[PDB]
This record gives C-alpha cells, structure tokens and sequence, in this order.
RNA sequence: UUUGCUCCACACAAUAUAGAUGGAUACGAAUAAGGCGUCCUUGUGGCGUCGCUGAACCAUAGCAGGCUAGCAACGGUGCACUUGGCGGAAAGGCCUUGGGUGCUUGCUGGCGAAUUGCAAUGUCAUUUUGCGUGGGGAUAAAUCAUUUGUAUACGACUUAGA
RNA sequence: CCCUGAAAAUGGAUGGCGCUCAAGCGUGUUACCUAUACUCUACCGUCAGGGUUGAUAUGAUGCCCUGACGAGUAGGCAGGCGUGGAGGUCAGUGACGAAGCCUAGACCGUAAGGUCGGGUCGAACGGCCUCUAGUGCAGAUCUUGGUGGUAGUAGCAAAUAU
RNA sequence: AACUGGCGAUGCGGGAUGAACCGAACGUAGAGUUAAGGUGCCGGAAUACACGCUCAUCAGACACCACAAAAGGUGUUAGUU
RNA sequence: AAUACUGCCAGCUGGGACUGAGGACUGCGACGUAAGUCAAGGAUGCUGGCAUAAUGGUUAUAUGCCGCCCGUCUUGAAACA
RNA sequence: AAUUGUUGAAAGGGAAGGGCAUUUGAUCAGACAUGGUGUUUUGUAU
C-alpha cells in the first residue's frame, strides 16, 4: 500500500538485498586496503613536473 | 450517533457564486460558467474567482454526509419513516416542509420510538 | 461551581529532607534553587548554555 | 508537464457491454463474463466480445 | 568557474593500422575540473593540429599541483585574447603563490580591465620569473623592493547590528 | 524579579511572499540579535504565541492568543518561517510574537 | 532591542541611511532621525544641486499647487527619500510613516536621550577617501531652506548645554571608576573576574 | 436643561490597540585620526592606555514576588514632601538641598507556597470616555432674526442694536 | 570605462526611491528567495488492465484492486440539474395551512440545483419510473411594462402693467 | 516567402508594465526542491565574499525593449612595437 | 607521514516540518534453538482541558497581496471599437 | 425586483465591487452527555 524506502528502514533493506547483513557485519563498504611501495616512473613524473 | 467515519472536509466550503452577480442585480447568484472570449474568469487569471471543478469533489466515503455523519432523508409520513428502522446509523430522518403540525407530532413520536435522529425536530412546534 | 492530601505532604517532607541535606554542602545552591529563572535583555539563548 | 507521446485518456474504442436494453442479453453477458473471467479458453473471450456487437456487426448466418 | 586547477591533458590521434602510436601531444590547461580540462585541451589542440575529439582520444588527465604551493613567485603570462574589433597579445606580470592563483587572478583582471571573458582568453604561457631585475611592470617592481612595507589606513569594520552606539572610528 | 519573560521576542515580518504574491499560510518571523541560519536552527520547533488583546472577554480573558510553531529557517539573516493553527491577521506585520523555549532541546 | 531609537543623522549617506531606516520602520521599530542638516549625499555638490533642480522643475503642469511638493528642508528631503522606499500608499506604509519622525537638529526630548548611528550607512565607512561629498546643510540652503542660520544658532546653544552635561558626566564617571579601582583587588571582584566578569 | 461645567483623587464599566512585557544608557569634532587618565615650560603639548563592536554598561534572587528575626553600616532604591534651580526647538523634563516613609539580596536564620493536577499568554500595559463617591475653581458665547455697506449671485464679509 | 559628439516640444521616469572601494560595469565563489514546474502524500474525475457467484453477495452499467493521466476558444461526445404538460406508483403532502414569495438562517451537491428553519398567504401541490415539449437568458441600438440618477435641476423670461 | 516554436485557443513565475520573449504549461490541497529572474528598500531573498575599472557641470544599471554613430580626449587603466 | 579535494559506507546519531491514507488475517522479511516478538503489505499509546460558540460555518469590516468591464467582431479589447 | 422612505448594523484620505488568508463584530448546527462493562422493584423494569 505504501512504498517504503530502502537505503533506510533496515527491515526493507534486508527484505531486499539479503547480502546487506553480511555487508554491514564485515564492513564491505569501508574495507581497509593493503599497502604497496609502488613508485611512479621518474620519466613520467618529470613529464608532469616539467615546463 | 452514526457509524465511525473519516474526518469531514469540504475542500471548498465557500460557495461558487456567478461572476458579476453583485455588480448586477439581474445576474443571479447561481453559478454559470463565464463562456466569453474576453472573460478573465474563464481564462483563469490570478486574483479572480475560481470556477467549480471536479477537483473539488468531496471524498466518496464522506459524500452527502452531514456533519453529524448521516445521510439526510426526507420523511413525509410515518410509513416512510418505517423504512429506516435498522438504518439509524446511516440515514437521518428529516420532516418534509409540507407536513402539517398535527402530523409532525406522530412522526416525531415514532421517530423516538424507532430511535432515528431527526434533523428538524423544532419545526412547526405547536405552542 | 468549584486542602491537600495528608499522604502527599509527609513524602514531600522526607524527600526534600534528603535533598536539603545534600544541597547544604555546596555553596549558594539552595538560594539558587529558590531564585526563579528569567530571560533578561541582551541575552541570546541560542548560544547561552545552562 | 509531460510530453504526451500519444493521446491521453484514449478510450478502448471497443464495446464493454451491449448498448441494447435487453434484459436477457444482459443476462447472457452476465454469464459469459463469468465464463471469460474464470476459464482459460479464448472461446469465451471471443463469444463475449461478439455479444456486444451491433445489428450490422451481427449479420444473419 | 574561476576556482581553478591545473591539469596536464595528454592525448593523441586515434591509433591506426597504417600509423600506430601517434605523437601523443600534451598541454597544461587551467580549468575548473577535468571536464573543462578535456574541452580546453581539444580547443587548444584544434587550433594547432588537424585532429578532433571524434578523430582523437585522451590518454591521460593528471592534476598538476605546485612544487611549492606556498611560496610567492612572479609569473610572466603571455596571453592572447579577442577584443571587440580584433585580437591582441600581451604579457602580464602577476605576483601570486601558485600558477592556479596566477591564472585565476589573470582571468579576473582581464575581465575587469579589458572586458575579456573566458571564452576569449587563451593563456599562451605562464613562465615563473626565475629571478628579479627583469620584470618590466612597475606595479610588480614596487612589490619587489627591499623591506616591502606599507600600512593599511582607514580600516572599515563590518557590523553585526543595524545600530551602533559608538560612531565607529577607523584607526588601523 | 522585575523581568518575567520566559520567551524571546520576535517581529512578525510579513507573509511568505513573492514579488507580488503572498502566501498567508506561512509567516516570517525575525528574532532580535539572531542573524545567521545556524544560530536560528536552534529556534526550530519552538512554540510561538501571538498574544493580542480583544475588545471583550470571551473565555475568561481579554487577552487572546494564536498559537504556532517555527517551521524552518529563511534566508541568511536568521528570519524563520512560522506556521500557526490559524494564520496571522496580516494586520500584525511588525507585531511582537513570543517564541517560548518549549519544546526544549538543550 | 530598543523601544524607540534616536538616529543621529550626522555623517550618514542619505540613501544608505534611508534604506535601513525604511526597513526598520516596517519591521515595527520606532525611529526618530535627528541632525538632518549634516546628512550627506555622495558626490559632487554642484551635481547634487543640478539633480535637485531636475527634480525641482517637475510639477503638475495644469495646476502647480498639487504637483510633487518639492520640499526644501533637509528633514523633508530625507523623508521624501525614505518614501518610495516604503509602500506609502497602503495602510501599512501609512503606519510606518507615522512611526517615523524626522527632526532638523536635535529638538527635545531627544536632546537628552541617547542617539544612535547606523554603522554601515556612514560616509566614513562607505565612501572611499578622496571622493568628495554633498551635505544637506548647504544643499538645502542652495535649494530654498530658509532656516539654516537659526538652526545654526540653536545647535550652537545645544552644544554648550550638552557640553556641560558631559563635563559633569565625565567627572562622575572618573570618580566612579576611581572608586571601582579603590574597591577592586578585593576577593569579591578578584574571583568574580576569573568567574567571568 | 432631572443640580449644570471643569479640574484634582478614588473607584466600576465599556471601547481600544500599526502592537509594553528590565533600562531611549544623552558631548562635540575628525576618520590619512580619535576617546580617556596623568603631567607640565597651557599648548594643534609630553607620557601611558583603549578600541579591533552593544557579545557592552546599569540593573537583575524573594507568595508575579509573602511573613518574620538578627548581624555589618549611614549605603542603595522607590513613594511622595521640600530647598532651590536650569531647560522655549515640539521647553512640560533634568539636576539638587534637606527630612519622612516602604523595600533592601550586603550577610545569616525560620515559616509559607502544593490540587491551575504533564502545557494551554494563563491576563498585570498604555489610551478615551460615562454613569458615580468627595474637594477645589469660574458663573459665557455664538447663530438665526432686524439693520449698515468699505461686501456680495447665495453664502461669506464688514457693520450697528438692549 | 568615462567624456565630447548628444537638440523637441504637459512633468517624469535604470519601475520608483536612491546608489559612488556602488545598490554601476566585467567576472567568479558560494548561500538564499520562489511558479499552477519537479518529488512524495491525500482526495476528485477520466482512462486502461484486472479481482469478485460448487449454500456466497441485497443477486454485478455493482463493489474492490492497480497504474497513469487531468490546460484549453471554435467544435464533438457523455453524465447529470431545472421548467410546462401526460401515463404509473408512493392506498404521497395539504385549510392544524399547498403553491407562491422574502430570508448577509442551516445542510447537501464540484456544479446546474435540491432540502430544511423562520415570516406572509390561503388552495392546491409533490418524489420516483417513463413520455412530451412553445423547456433554462445578461446582452440582440431586443419587445412590453415599470422604475431611477440627472433632479427638486433646466425651465414656467415675446406680447410694456399692476 | 522557407524550417521550427509559439500566440490565436494559455493560465502560472520572471521581463516595473506587454498575446507572442525567458522559465514552465494548469484538477483540489499539503510538504519539500527548483527553473527564469533575482537578493539596499519598496520586495521574498547576502548592504555576502573576491579581484579590478569608472566620477559623469545630461553617469550607468541586464536579452526581446524601447535609443545612438563616424571622429576625437597627455581623463584614466591596461597593452603592443 | 598527515591534512586539504573528490568519492564511498547496506556508519552512527541530534534537531525540525508536513502527512496517519486503509481498516479481520494472509504477503515479504528480520530477530529469537524454538515458542514468539517486530521499526516487516499506511498510527498507535498515554494524558489533559472544554463540551461550547471554544473549534468550525456564514456574513460584514479591516489588513497584506492580487484583481481593468462584461458580450462580440478580430491576429490582437480594459480600450479613445 | 428595480427604486424609495424609516429604523438597525457596519465601512468610507480622488470610486465601489471581487479572490486567498486571518483578525474583529454579529449570528448558526453538531456532539456523549448512548436501552450505557448492569445489579436486591418499598406484597419481583427508574
């Protein structure tokens, strides 16, 4: 009878999208990233910084 | 009283009087559409009267309902009032104007006997 | 056209007894509670805090 | 406002019930409406729609 | 759109079986965001080479941030524009803190003085003046003086109420 | 004391209006010394009473009152939109409404 | 914040004072504008005189007696300027113009009450130094105001009458500040100050 | 002209509201300068300080503001009285002598508050009359009508008449 | 940019007031104001697609569900309100008061209109189903009748004269 | 005359005002968000911020639109050789 | 290394406004071993005052804003048609 | 009915009339004050 809104009203947000509970539990939207010591090429950064 | 009903709202309580009905006396108050080619009432100019529209139609569940929540019913004789024996919560009695005083006392007596609310009980009171 | 219960009063007495005993230690608080509150002029309740 | 792609409030352009006043024709329509509503067979869906046809659209067979 | 960002936009012709890996042109564009960066890149590249966005592609768009974004530095900006009855070129010295702020001030001052909108201003080149003794504009040489000092007379204080009960002074 | 004001005064400025059309349903109120929307955000939901004097006693008081609430802020000057059970009479443009501190939030 | 305010008209620009006064009048404030002689109009004096003459020669042709009444007093000049800024024709505008009272110089009882200035309508805070200005005192005498000299003498007397008032107020303020210092550095003020005052 | 008129007092009713709900809290002049305090070899002076907001200063506690007791003292603040004054720009208000009186939260006590029940402005202001209770004060004019003409269509004007 | 070039006749128009580190010009940053626009909701109507009959609903052009739309002259169609008269029915109303008429009194309908109360009046008149038409007025320099402003006005001043 | 959109037949917000322009088309209401246009006051909305230019002894102020040219000015601000 | 900018969260939470549509249940789902509970196919719970001109209706008036005199011919009417 | 008088009400700074909303005055209907979760009929339907 009434269009309840997902993205709020967790009951509806779980009725649709059952993955929502796992998403909220394991924080899939706020997932920490790893670290890589990758450095951009000196040639590329020279092109960017030149002139 | 009646059965429970939704809140009553007219959605336009003000009457829709005809244009120029006060500027002229010959123009009766009864609504007539202004059907002229120049008329600002037809062209719906801001600041002029609003013509009746279907958008003002009252709620179906509260149509013909008096503020007391009953649909009116012109009763003329006692036999007519015997029609509403079990519908006291829906239709409210109402004595017709042409019912004589001596015939109104019997009808109001039968009205209180049958338990039907009457909306003109102080009409043509004999004193 | 138109007295207080004799049961309310002693409860009031025994409760404000404890409240008074607690409040006597801290300075100025009893007459602070006696004083009524009001808004002066030159006051800004949207930033005044209580 | 909406760009009316085609005419709005365009009626079906078909007959829902016979324009006739025949009570027995109204009874036949009352029956075949029940049949066309409650039976998958399209034979009811076609006989019911043919019961509304006018005199020229119901030639003698 | 005047809050600027420098972007380097690198782009090239569409690679072809006949000639692959086109020359991969590049330029520095002052723009409000990456979209205006793309647009200005193609505009300044149509005015230079036979290439259009249909016949070309954008290989990169990298925001350029200053090496010392908080160090005052003099800019010589060669700029052309389209005046009402013809075009012009000139060279404006600006004394700002970043190329972004320099081009911001430059468009703002061009619109203020020569009534030239963005649609008719092309920055030919913003070159940091490497050292002094060569800037040729008195309105900058006056700020290149030793012991740069000047006061600020007649300070106007913005008020909070419509009514003031003190006849405000203006010392500063 | 000699000051029993438990409300903050307010000038009922005008109806919510366009250049040439006003909406009587919504009134515009100005609080003294409130000139920024974040400051006027506190006054939202507060009760406003327009307390006016009638020529006669009606229900045991010569002083009648129209109740209302602060709906939302308005402009950058701390003016707030207000709404009443019955709209203001349009004669009170510049009259003193009272904005009480209830429903309190702090 | 104030029941009725008395606006000093000295050092104010006509239009920028009149706008804020017209807003405050409609908002239900009561304003009395004094010292309308020194009210300033930005720009050249001769240009202002020519503008006034442009306005002045503009009257109802068929009957001058009903045309735009070209007032010459500085108070009525400022009041005409404030009209037009107020929808004077309607009743609310009439009420606001009743709530307005403009006075040449400082008549009583506003002579013994605190005058106020509008900070952002001021000549000091609104005219870039160097731009010359026009003052209603000389403009009105150039256009027909035949009372500057007597206003001059009345203000000459009011300055001394208020000067002795301040002369004694300064002495009393000095003695009360000295008594404040005398009673200071006691506990009641010392821990009051750290308490907030 | 049912003892008329008016003013001071009190009450009672209305009607009356362009809008009370602590205090309009008073130099002037400049703003590329000023205010305040001190000082002096008094001036367009020296020194110091301040501003950068009124977010201030005053006031502000008490049954909507009771009753009552004491402590420290010669204050504050109403209310009137009075000494004098000063103020004409729309003065009608400001200062001040003195005494009486009420309150005093400057400090410490005690008693009371309730049931308007969980809010309903919870009324308190400023105007104007009109009947009244009781003191003072004075004891007319105008218009018509008649008449003159310095006036005049009529008005008006200008007259005169106990 | 500004200035000169730059002169039209009632007074006068950036809309006015006014505006000078603008309330002007150029440009940009945000914030904010408000259309009958857009979103959501309620309601009305139309349209479209549907649900609804094994002892279950007043028994269906009905009820209900869903969704979308709604500007509009000329014009078309549909549903209705109202007047005069006819057939039927309510064994309708009425001299204890029909019709008619007045009613800044009430209710219903979006509306056409209907109904009720009060006052006059005194003899016929209603609802529904259907039929029928000399069937609905604000205009036609409309017709007939009546009544106003103009207006207690113009005028009742040739013929000598009472 | 050609293409298209509108007015006619159309209200509504803005253009002070206007059949045609800008926005946007309309059942009755509520709440929010906006469009065009604006935000000193009239007038709802920042006498907000920022950079400059201009002083006019007829300033200028916003498209349609309600006015202006050639030429000239060690007036002033930028600039080119 | 931070912080700024942009972006993401099926992150939490504070305050405000308007609306409460429908009326046996079903359905989708969440939590709870389960029973059952529930923010899950639309508002209930408690409390208060009044019970009448208080709310409301009508009408008159004032105020704020708006509102040009209707019919017609006309591309265009408030027209000095 | 136009139109007029009297009375009563109100309003009136070069019109009047109208719309939206409210104030104010005047006036007007409605509730729920329900056979009511019953509680001995004074020789058992209040």
């Amino acid at each position: 009878v009434l269009k309840k809104n997902p993205l709020k009203n967790k009951q509806v947000l779980l009725r649709l999208n059952p993955y929502a509970k796992v998403f909220a539990a394991e924080k899939l939207g706020s997932k920490k990233a790893e670290k890589t010591g990758t450095k951009p090429a000196a040639v590329f950064t020279e092109t960017l910084k030149h002139d | 009283a009646s059965l429970p009903h939704p809140k009553i709202v007219k959605k336009h309580t003000k009457k829709f009087k005809r244009h120029h009905s006060d500027r002229y006396h010959r123009v009766a108050e009864n609504w007539r559409k202004q059907k002229g080619i120049d008329s600002v009432v037809r062209r719906r100019f801001r600041g002029n009267i609003s013509q009746p529209k279907i958008g003002y139609g009252s709620n179906k569940k509260t149509k013909f309902l008096s503020p007391s929540g009953h649909k009116t019913f012109l009763v003329a004789n006692v036999k007519d009032l015997e029609t509403l024996t079990m519908h006291t919560k829906t239709y409210a009695a109402e004595i017709a104007h042409n019912i004589s005083a001596k015939n109104r006392v019997v009808i109001l007596a039968r009205a209180k006997a049958l338990g039907i609310k009457v909306t003109n009980p102080k009409g043509r009171l004999a004193l | 056209a138109k007295e207080i219960k004799a049961e309310r009063v002693e409860d009031q007495k025994v409760v404000d007894k404890a409240l008074i005993a607690e409040i006597k230690k801290t300075p100025l608080l009893k007459q602070y509670l006696s004083a009524s509150f009001s808004l002066k002029n030159g006051d800004k309740p949207h930033m005044l805090k209580f | 406002g909406i760009d009316h792609t085609s005419k709005q409030h365009k009626r079906s352009g078909h007959r829902t019930a016979p324009k006739s006043d025949n009570v027995y024709l109204k009874l036949l329509v009352k029956l075949y409406t029940f049949l066309a509503r409650r039976t998958d067979a399209p034979f009811n869906k076609v006989v019911l729609k043919a019961l509304f046809l006018s005199k020229i659209n119901r030639p003698p067979v | 759109m005047a809050h600027f960002k420098e972007y380097q936009v690198i782009g090239r012709r569409l690679p072809t079986e006949s000639v692959p890996e086109p020359k991969l042109f590049r330029m520095r564009i002052f723009a409000s965001n990456e979209v205006i960066a793309k647009s200005r890149y193609w505009y300044f590249l149509q005015k230079l080479h036979k290439v259009k966005k249909a016949s070309g592609e954008i290989v990169s768009i990298n925001q350029i941030n200053e090496a010392h974004p908080t160090k005052v530095k003099n800019f010589g900006v060669w700029v052309r524009y389209d005046s009402r009855s013809g075009t012009h070129n000139m060279y404006k010295e600006i004394r700002d803190v970043s190329r972004v702020a320099a081009v911001e001030t430059l468009y703002q001052d061009m619109a203020a003085r020569h009534r030239a909108r963005f649609r008719s201003i092309h920055i030919l080149k913003v070159a940091e003046i490497e050292k002094t003794a060569d800037v040729k504009r008195q309105y900058v040489k006056q700020f290149l003086t030793k012991d740069l000092k000047f006061p600020l007379p007649h300070r106007v204080q913005k008020s909070t109420k419509t009514f003031s009960y003190k006849r405000p002074s203006t010392f500063y | 004391a000699e000051s029993h004001r438990l409300y903050v005064k307010g000038k009922h400025l005008s109806y919510q209006r366009s250049k040439r059309v006003n909406n009587p349903n919504v009134s515009l109120i100005k609080i003294e010394g409130v000139a920024t929307p974040q400051d006027a955000q506190f006054y939202l939901g507060k009760r406003i009473a327009y307390v006016y004097r009638a020529s006669k006693e009606v229900r045991g008081s010569k002083i009648r009152v129209m109740w209302g609430k602060v709906t939302r802020t308005h402009g950058n000057s701390g003016v707030v939109r207000a709404t009443f059970r019955n709209n203001l009479p349009a004669k009170t443009f510049g009259a003193s409404v009272r904005i009480f501190l209830y429903p309190s939030n702090i | 914040v104030e029941p009725v305010v008395v606006i000093d008209g000295k050092g104010h620009l006509v239009g920028r004072l009149a706008s804020v006064v017209a807003k405050q009048l409609l908002n239900g404030q009561k304003i009395v504008v004094v010292r309308a002689e020194e009210l300033n109009i930005s720009g050249e004096f001769f240009r202002n005189k020519l503008k006034y003459h442009d306005f002045l020669r503009k009257a109802t042709a068929f009957n001058k007696t009903r045309g735009p009444f070209h007032f010459r007093a500085p108070s009525r000049i400022f009041y005409k300027a404030l009209r037009g800024m107020v929808s004077h024709k309607t009743a609310r505008g009439k009420a606001a113009l009743e709530r307005l009272k403009v006075f040449e110089g400082i008549p009583p009882p506003y002579d013994k009450k605190k005058r106020v200035v509008v900070p952002q309508a001021l000549r000091v805070l609104r005219l870039k130094p160097g731009r010359k200005y026009t003052t209603l005192g000389k403009l009105s005498t150039s256009v027909g105001w035949k009372y500057e000299d007597v206003v001059a003498k009345l203000e000459a007397k009011r300055k001394v009458s208020s000067a002795e008032y301040y002369a004694k107020k300064r002495a009393f303020t000095k003695k009360v500040a000295s008594a404040n210092a005398t009673a200071a550095e006691s506990d009641v003020a010392k821990q009051l100050a750290a308490l907030g005052y």
